[PDB]
């Protein structure tokens, strides 16, 4: 049974991905002579870990925990795309469309705000070969695109921007312009991230699957203004499968 | 000892002339109600929505289900005329009683009859006048119950098919619902009683209120105040005036928000869309416009990183983006068909938006309650052309001003009543200054 | 002499250096809450996403503000009118980001000032005074309700309430004018007349009284030692005063009943400030200032500009720039 | 006009004050 | 080395002709027969390696192919510029009136 | 529009709503007759 | 250094409030 | 400057015939435009689709051309999209859709020509202000 | 955090109770002229 809006509104359950019963240990078989889609893919983060910078050189810093300060605004959902069977029996999900980005800002120890565009935009993720069935041992691995956190019209507090805005520090009219170049010229990053989806629950009756995910991506670079941080996201997912 | 500018304070212990003043004044209210309706109707044009037309009284009648049909089209204007004419005619009876009692009639009642004579300090007589009026009010609340259930129903903007007049068969009686409204937060997403969104609950609530007023009407006739009440209050004409001024002020502030937020018993078909409604309609207007052109509204990143068309509320519901993220508690019959259980539903949005919903969104966005004092529609920078101030803005602003001044009247008269009741409203007796007998503070 | 009765007798004592009273029982804690959260926030709150667009605005001193530019920043547009106490946030870090302190301060502060007003009635009753000083205070109190509560209710968001900061105030009054043309609203014009008028009469009354002090001192001493606290006779001659001002204008444009003069002093600014409080409160419902944009045209239909259109040009530049990242659609409807 | 009827009504009121004050009534 | 890529683009054919790979959809109003139907189609099917590639879009009525032919001289193609196509900015670039 | 049979009275009804206000004015005429007493 | 200065002046004003109320020249009669 | 017949002479059709309006028609048009249209088209813009205005140059490149009395009168009877590819009476007010846009119900045929005539004259009087938007207010 | 909520609900209830019972404890009688 499914709930209504008025049941859910204001609870935070709207930000949660569907769960599958812990009995759902089936398998979902794949008829390479058929095509399938993902009617709904839901990703729900639960942990945000940021990589520190350890001063020296040969120490390599760790991932540290953060606090989320933007509330229950974090889940990706209603994602859909083609689910393909390749020559060798691997499966490839191809994201077509969905609510595939959420802006997030977590706060490191010391009160530094780290903003990021949590996303699977343009996700192409693939299994091993010779799958023949989706099971509680099946793992998708794929990369996606991380566009810039602000798009091109975004204006900084002095009215500077990329497709819009001032091209200089107009408050400092005869200031040495070279030392402000990094702050005056906005750049639009586009990076890649990696994701793993680990299926731990399958309902063979309904083509629903659920499991765990870990993704890696860059944080916000404020239109080229500072260096980005490395971000690790962990969470759970749900996806519904369908014949095309 | 009052000056001409406080002249009606001379009526305080003149029960007879005071009756005429109240009854003459009541004719003035019934007169305005009658004339204004006839003014409105004379000026009415049925091809125009009511809210392009400066109407406040006709929308009140249409909402009781008279003269309107499915989707709010006016079918018959005769009930509007009749309502006007009868109010207007009855103002003259009230006029008549009011001048007669104010001029010719006995200056004071208690000599002509002990029933209609009253003394403010008579706690039993006063609570008994209270009880009669409570029952009258009780009756009034039930007359609306009866219209809804036995005499044709009420306009239901939530009816399927664009709204309709609908008879209410199962009013809500469960006190957890009816009285739960009184316990809801007034803050956003809750809305206290202003959030009532179905006619069953409205008619339920009035069965309850009418019973309680009669209960209590009967109570106050049969009782007298207990000592804890006797020692807590001032028992004077002015002090009872001040108490009712508190309550009218309270009541007017509620009215203000009611007409500003509630689109159920102030249906937007009649009164225009609410501020929140119109803000939502614009996000809808441009979501439709852009998705038709090929935009994937659910994946479109806006300049901030937040969805250009769709984002998440702080508890996660999918909502309209832009500044209207503030208005996501809006609920409207044109919008609800797109709501799934996670908020707005991207598959319904992709697939099932209807032409009537496109029309409604376009309409309400272009009739947002923004206008100049001289009735130029739109934001403050818009040029002349559109002669339009939403009835909601006029109804909200008028009653805020009045609610405010009655709260001032309440402080004025309550402080004065306290002061007169203790014998120093006219100033400080020099030979006996309280502060001169108190020790110094330092 | 019962426990409760001694307590009730201290609360209402007219012997306490500061009067407490029943309204004071609520006012003291609510104002201590607001005050302590304001000071701590002004000094150290981190930046607040006032407009819901994940664009935090630094308000506090340790974050690079001075006394002029600092503020407690209004709570996030994402919250709109929702109630955001601390215990609704997952942590204080979240609550700080979203502007929770502002909501805490303004709510405590409104309550406590509401009670300040009652407290003013209460002591007047205990001292045997007439009661209406509190009606005088209702005009500022009304004005504070207007910009902290009513205007947000009507626009849908505490993020459009007035910031608690000097520059924040100017932001809010600049944006108000682009969205409401408050200068062309008559209730603001009476407010100016209420406030220019009260400044004028302040100076009149204080200049005329000071002009007609009775010689009591020498030129080596402050004239103020001419008056002793609680002396029974007046310390100026009001007929000399009436005789001067009545000749400055004409006899009947001057007072000579001191009770009518002081009531006039009280009533002019109070009434004008009631109206301007009403203006902010009714512009909360977008019943805006007079709009004379393109009202004058010529025989052919050319627009002939007036000063009203010049004002509109100014208003336009205010409109198109405020919250520059915040609108995805062409109408700033709230 | 409407200026015709609104003048007939606007005069009604002051006429009542006039008639009493002329024929010394209880004003 | 730090350049504004939007400003660099305004110095290419993008600054004189409708760029099939980059220009917001509202520019197809400048020529008749194009907006909204064909404009919808051109934007959905970008990018294009040459101006002529627009004629191979599947579903084109033979009338549609002639409205494109008449207008090919107002078109052009440059490298896709991420800043102009991210965000759905080809459908709405935040400019109204 | 009013019903046809009352068509005649239209300009009267355009003026009726204002009459309640005329009572306030009238109290001040009256007080001027008695010398604001 | 500027933060210390703004907060120090504010604190001095709060201190003066205290003295001016509790340690005022008391008003005496005639 | 005054409202002269040169300014009041507008094309009638695509063959470039012309029609000269009275001052009466012009003001009738201006009245009816405010009654039936300005709520979305104040100034010659379109509030619900700013990408499309009533500048004569935009009307000229509409399919069916609309820079004339005929095209404009037709559009009020049976609006289409800018390329003329689909009829939009469902969502744009028209005589064909007066069931749902009731203000269109009582518009006679001459009313439509005054509205059309008002729309073609006004850019001649106001220039860039018509269809220009706030930049030119 | 919930503990906090409890503490504030209790504090507020306590001060509001004070207020209401305070004014019900013969408050008109607390003036310098006429007590009743
Ligand atoms: C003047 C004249 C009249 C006389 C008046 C009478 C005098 C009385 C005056 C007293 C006023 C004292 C000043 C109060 C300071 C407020 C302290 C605070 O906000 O303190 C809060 C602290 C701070 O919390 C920390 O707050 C942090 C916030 O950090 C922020 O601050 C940092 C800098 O500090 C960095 O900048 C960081 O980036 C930034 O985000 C983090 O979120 C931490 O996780 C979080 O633990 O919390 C805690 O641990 C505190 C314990 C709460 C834990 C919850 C358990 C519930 C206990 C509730 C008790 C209720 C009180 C009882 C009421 C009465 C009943 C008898
Ligand atoms: C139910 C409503 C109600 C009632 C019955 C009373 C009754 C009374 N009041 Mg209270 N009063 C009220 C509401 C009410 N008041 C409100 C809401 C306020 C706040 C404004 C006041 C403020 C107030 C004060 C300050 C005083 C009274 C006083 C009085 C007494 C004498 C009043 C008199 O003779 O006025 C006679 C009428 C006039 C002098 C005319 C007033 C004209 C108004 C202000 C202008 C209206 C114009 C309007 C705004 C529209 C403008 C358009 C243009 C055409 C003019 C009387 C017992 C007096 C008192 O305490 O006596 C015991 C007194 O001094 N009243
Ligand atoms: C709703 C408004 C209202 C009402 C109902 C009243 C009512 C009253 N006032 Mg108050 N008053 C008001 C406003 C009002 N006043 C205002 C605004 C002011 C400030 C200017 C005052 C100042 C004032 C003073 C100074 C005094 C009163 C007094 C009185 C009472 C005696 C009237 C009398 O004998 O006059 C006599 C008046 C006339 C003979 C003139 C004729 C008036 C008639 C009734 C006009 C009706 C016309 C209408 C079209 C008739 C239709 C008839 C048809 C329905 C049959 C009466 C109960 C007096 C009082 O309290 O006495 C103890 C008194 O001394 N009033
Ligand atoms: C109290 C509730 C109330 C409300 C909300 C309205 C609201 C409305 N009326 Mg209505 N009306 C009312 C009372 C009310 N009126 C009263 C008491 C009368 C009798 C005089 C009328 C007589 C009336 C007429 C004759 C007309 C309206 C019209 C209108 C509309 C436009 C008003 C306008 O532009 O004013 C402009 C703004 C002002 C006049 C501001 C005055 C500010 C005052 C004087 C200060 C108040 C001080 C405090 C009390 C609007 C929907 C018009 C309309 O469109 O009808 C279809 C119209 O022709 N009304
Ligand atoms: C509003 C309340 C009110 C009050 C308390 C009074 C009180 C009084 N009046 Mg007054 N009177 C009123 C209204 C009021 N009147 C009205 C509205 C009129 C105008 C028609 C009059 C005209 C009037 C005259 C001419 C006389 C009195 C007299 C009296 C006294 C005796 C009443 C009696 O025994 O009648 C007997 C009681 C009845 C006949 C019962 C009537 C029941 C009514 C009709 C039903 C209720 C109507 C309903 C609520 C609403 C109408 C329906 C509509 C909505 C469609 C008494 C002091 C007399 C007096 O003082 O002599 C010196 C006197 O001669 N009155
Ligand atoms: C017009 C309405 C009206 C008025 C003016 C009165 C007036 C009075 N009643 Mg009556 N009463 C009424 C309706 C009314 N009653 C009805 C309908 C009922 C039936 C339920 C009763 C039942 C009733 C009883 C059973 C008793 C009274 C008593 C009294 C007296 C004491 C009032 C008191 O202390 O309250 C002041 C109120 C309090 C001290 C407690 C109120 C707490 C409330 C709920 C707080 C809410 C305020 C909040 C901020 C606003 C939001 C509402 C919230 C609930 C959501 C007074 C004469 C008393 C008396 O002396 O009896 C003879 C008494 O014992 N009344
Ligand atoms: C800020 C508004 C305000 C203020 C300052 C006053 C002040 C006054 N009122 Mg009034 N009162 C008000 C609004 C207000 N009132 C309203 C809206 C009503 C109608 C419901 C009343 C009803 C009323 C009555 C029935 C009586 C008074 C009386 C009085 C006087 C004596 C003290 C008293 O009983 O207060 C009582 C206090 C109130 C009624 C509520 C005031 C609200 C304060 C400002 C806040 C209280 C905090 C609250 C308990 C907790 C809320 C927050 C929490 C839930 C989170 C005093 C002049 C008494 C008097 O002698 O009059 C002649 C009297 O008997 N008042
Ligand atoms: C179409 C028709 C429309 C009709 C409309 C009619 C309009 C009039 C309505 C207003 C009536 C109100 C009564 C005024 C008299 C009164 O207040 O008495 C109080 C005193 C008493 O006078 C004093 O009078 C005393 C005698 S006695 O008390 O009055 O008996 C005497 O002792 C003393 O010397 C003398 O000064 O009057 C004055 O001193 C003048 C004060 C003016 C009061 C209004 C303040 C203006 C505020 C507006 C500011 C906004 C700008 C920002
Ligand atoms: C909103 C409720 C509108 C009303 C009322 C009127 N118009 Fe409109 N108009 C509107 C939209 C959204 C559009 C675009 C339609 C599309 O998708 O193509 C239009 C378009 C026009 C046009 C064409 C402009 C062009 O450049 O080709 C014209 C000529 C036009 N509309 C005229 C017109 C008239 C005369 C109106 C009053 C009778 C009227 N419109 C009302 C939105 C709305
Ligand atoms: C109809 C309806 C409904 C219902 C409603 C109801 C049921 C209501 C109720 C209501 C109520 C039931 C109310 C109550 C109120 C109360 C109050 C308002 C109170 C007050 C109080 C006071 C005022 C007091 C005070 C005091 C003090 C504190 C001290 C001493 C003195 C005194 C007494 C002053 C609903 C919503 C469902 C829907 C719609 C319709
Ligand atoms: C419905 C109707 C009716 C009825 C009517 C009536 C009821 C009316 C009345 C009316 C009235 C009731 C009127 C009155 C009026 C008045 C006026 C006209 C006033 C004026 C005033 C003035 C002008 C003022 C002045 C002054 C003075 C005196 C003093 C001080 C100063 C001043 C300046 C203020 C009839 C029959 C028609 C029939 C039909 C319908
Ligand atoms: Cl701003
Ligand atoms: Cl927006
Ligand atoms: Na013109």
């Amino acid at each position: 049974q499914t709930l209504t809006y008025d049941d859910i509104v204001g609870t935070g359950l709207a930000n949660k991905c569907p769960t599958l019963d812990d009995t759902a240990r089936g398998a979902y078989p794949i008829d390479s002579s058929q095509t399938y889609r993902i009617a709904r893919l839901c990703l729900q983060p639960t942990t945000f870990l940021v990589k520190e910078e350890p001063k020296n050189k040969r120490q390599e810093a760790e991932f540290v925990p953060t606090k989320l300060v933007t509330r229950e605004t974090t889940s990706l959902d209603q994602i859909q795309g083609e689910l393909k069977v390749n020559s060798d029996g691997s499966l490839t999900f191809v994201e077509e469309d969905g609510i595939d980005f959420q802006p997030v800002t977590v706060q490191m120890a010391g009160g530094e705000r780290i903003p990021l565009l949590f996303t699977v935009k343009n996700l192409v993720a693939s299994t091993q070969p010779n799958v023949t069935s989706i099971t509680t041992s099946t793992d998708f691995k794929g990369e996606f695109n991380v566009p810039s956190y602000r798009t091109a019209n975004f204006l900084d507090p002095k009215g500077r921007g990329l497709a819009s805005g001032y091209d200089s520090a107009i408050a400092l009219p005869q200031a040495k312009e070279e030392e402000l170049a990094r702050a005056n010229v906005k750049r639009f990053s586009l990076t890649k991230g990696q994701i793993s989806l680990n299926v731990a629950k399958v309902d063979g009756r309904t083509g629903e699957i659920a499991g765990t995910f870990e993704s890696e991506q860059l944080s916000d670079d404020d239109m080229g203004a500072h260096e980005p941080h490395e971000v690790k996201i962990q969470g759970v997912f749900y996806a519904s499968i369908e014949p095309a | 000892g009052f000056a001409w500018w406080a002249g009606n304070a001379r009526l305080i212990n003149l029960s007879g002339k005071l009756l005429g003043a109240h009854v003459a004044h009541a004719g003035l209210i019934v007169f305005w109600a009658g004339a204004m309706t006839l003014f409105e109707l004379a000026h009415f044009i049925p091809e125009k929505p009511m809210y392009e037309q400066g109407l406040i009284l006709i929308p009140h009648i249409a909402t009781l289900g008279w003269g309107v049909g499915p989707g709010g089209e006016v079918v018959d204007t005769f009930p509007f005329f009749v309502v006007g004419v009868v109010h207007l005619i009855s103002s003259a009876v009230l006029g008549f009683g009011g001048v007669y009692h104010a001029i010719r009639g006995p200056e004071t009642l208690e000599e002509y009859s002990s029933f209609f004579g009253y003394d403010w300090k008579d706690k039993n007589k006063m609570t008994t006048i209270l009880g009669f009026h409570l029952i009258v009010l009780g009756i009034g609340a039930l007359l609306l119950v009866a219209k809804a259930m036995f005499f044709g129903g009420l306009y239901d903007t939530w009816a399927p098919g664009g709204g309709d007049v609908r008879v209410i068969t199962n009013p809500t009686l469960d006190p957890r619902v009816i009285f739960g409204y009184l316990l809801k937060s007034p803050f956003g997403g809750e809305g206290w009683i202003v959030s009532v969104n179905n006619l069953e609950d409205v008619v339920g609530g009035h069965i309850w209120i009418g019973l309680i007023c009669i209960a209590g009407g009967i109570w106050h006739i049969l009782t007298t105040p207990f000592g804890w009440a006797r020692r807590a209050f001032i028992w004077s004409g002015e002090a009872y005036l001040s108490y009712s001024l508190g309550a009218l002020s309270m009541m007017g502030f509620i009215a203000t928000c009611f007409v500003w937020f509630n689109n159920t018993v102030y249906p937007s078909e009649f009164y225009g869309p609410t501020g929140p409604e119109a803000s939502q309609a614009q996000a809808m207007t441009f979501l439709i416009r852009d998705q038709k052109l090929g935009a994937n509204v659910g994946s479109a990143q806006g300049p901030t990183g937040l969805g250009k068309y769709l984002m998440r509320s702080p508890t996660g519901e999918i909502i309209f983006g832009g500044e209207t993220m503030r208005f996501w508690d809006f609920r409207g019959p044109w919008l609800e068909p797109l709501r799934g259980p996670n908020g707005l539903d991207l598959n319904k949005i992709k697939n099932d938006i209807q032409p009537w919903q496109e029309r409604r969104a376009a309409e309400y966005m272009t009739h947002a309650p923004l206008g100049s004092l001289n009735s130029v529609g739109g934001v403050a920078t818009e040029i002349n052309s559109v002669n339009f101030v939403s009835p909601r803005s006029w109804l909200a602003t008028s009653h805020f001003v009045l609610a405010f001044f009655f709260l001032v009247g309440h402080l004025w008269h309550a402080g004065r009543a306290r002061a007169a009741a203790a014998g120093f409203e006219k100033g400080i007796d020099r030979e006996s200054e309280p502060v001169l007998s108190m020790p110094s503070l330092d | 002499a019962n426990l409760w009765e001694r307590f009730c007798n201290w609360v209402t004592s007219t012997d306490n250096r500061l009067y407490v009273g029943w309204f004071g029982v609520i006012m003291i804690p609510t104002l201590l809450a607001a005050t302590i959260c304001f000071v701590i926030a002004f000094i150290a709150a981190p930046p607040v996403d006032i407009d819901g667009i994940r664009e935090p605005v630094s308000g506090s001193l340790l974050y690079g503000n001075n006394i002029i530019t600092g503020a407690v920043v209004p709570s996030s547009n994402a919250i709109g009118l929702h109630f955001y106490p601390i215990w609704e946030a997952a942590s204080l870090d979240e609550w700080l980001y979203n502007g929770g302190p502002y909501q805490l301060i303004i709510f405590h502060f409104l309550l406590g000032a509401s009670c300040y007003m009652g407290r003013q009635w209460e002591l007047s009753y205990r001292l045997g005074m007439r009661p209406w000083i509190c009606v005088a205070y209702s005009a500022p109190l009304a004005s504070a309700f207007a910009v902290f509560l009513i205007y947000p209710i009507g626009q849908g968001s505490f993020s459009d309430g007035m910031p608690l900061g000097i520059s924040g105030t100017f932001n809010f009054m600049i944006v108000f004018q682009a969205e409401h043309n408050i200068l062309m609203h008559p209730f603001h014009q009476l407010g100016v007349a209420g406030v220019f008028g009260g400044a004028l009469f302040c100076a009149m009354h204080g200049s005329l009284v000071t002009s007609s002090l009775i010689r009591e001192t020498t030129e080596t001493e402050s004239a103020n030692y001419g008056y002793k606290f609680g002396q029974e006779e007046e310390t100026y001659n009001i007929v000399a005063a009436h005789g001067y001002f009545g000749r400055l204008i004409f006899q009947y444009a001057s007072f000579n009943n001191s009770r009518s003069l002081h009531f006039f002093l009280a009533a002019w600014p109070v009434v004008g400030v009631w109206f301007t409080a009403l203006g902010i409160s009714t512009m909360a419902f977008n019943l805006n200032g007079f709009n004379f944009n393109h009202s004058v045209i010529d025989a052919k239909g050319n627009v002939i500009n007036t000063w009203a259109d010049i004002i509109n040009r100014a208003n336009l530049g205010m409109e198109v720039m405020h919250e520059r990242n915040a609108h995805n659609f062409p109408l700033d409807l709230a | 006009a409407q200026l015709t009827m609104i003048a007939m009504i606007g005069i009604a009121g002051p006429m009542i004050i006039f008639l009493l004050a002329v024929r010394r009534g209880n004003l | 080395e730090l350049v504004n890529v939007v400003d660099e683009k305004l110095g290419t054919a993008y600054g004189e002709k409708i760029d099939l790979n980059n220009t917001n959809i509202a520019a197809f109003i400048q020529y008749r027969g194009l907006y909204p139907t064909l404009a919808k189609l051109i934007v959905k099917n970008a990018p294009y390696e040459s101006v002529e590639d627009v004629l191979n879009i599947p579903g084109l009525t033979e009338r549609q192919k002639q409205i494109l032919r008449e207008n090919l001289e107002h078109f052009t193609v440059t490298e896709v510029e991420t800043a102009l196509v991210e965000g759905g900015d080809r459908y709405n670039n935040g400019l109204y009136k | 529009k009013l019903p046809e049979a009352y068509a005649i009275f239209d300009p009267l009804v355009d003026v009726l709503p204002v009459i309640p206000v005329l009572f306030l004015a009238l109290a001040f005429v009256w007080q001027a007759a008695v010398g604001f007493r | 250094m500027e933060t210390i200065t703004y907060v120090f002046i504010f604190a001095c004003i709060i201190a003066l409030f205290f003295f001016a109320i509790f340690f005022r020249e008391p008003p005496r009669i005639t | 400057a005054e409202l002269t017949p040169e300014v009041l002479t507008v094309p009638l059709n695509s063959e470039g015939k012309t029609i000269t309006l009275t001052e009466k028609q012009y003001l009738e048009g201006k009245r009816l435009f405010q009654y039936a249209c300005a709520s979305c088209h104040v100034g010659g813009i379109t509030k619900t689709n700013p990408s499309l205005d009533l500048r004569t140059e935009t009307l000229a490149l509409a399919t069916p051309p609309r820079d004339n009395i005929e095209g404009l009168v037709d559009y009020m009877k049976n609006p289409t999209t800018y390329d003329g590819e689909q009829e939009i009476a469902e969502v744009h007010p028209s005589l064909r859709s007066a069931d749902i846009f009731p203000k269109m119900r009582n518009l006679t045929e001459k009313d439509l020509v005054a509205i059309a005539g008002h729309i073609l004259v006004e850019p001649k009087i106001l220039g860039d202000k018509w269809g220009g938007g706030k930049v030119y207010y | 955090m919930e503990t906090l909520k409890i503490t504030v609900y209790i504090v507020v209830t306590f001060f509001v109770l004070l207020f209401v019972f305070g004014f019900l404890s013969g408050d008109p009688a607390r003036n310098p002229k006429r007590k009743d």
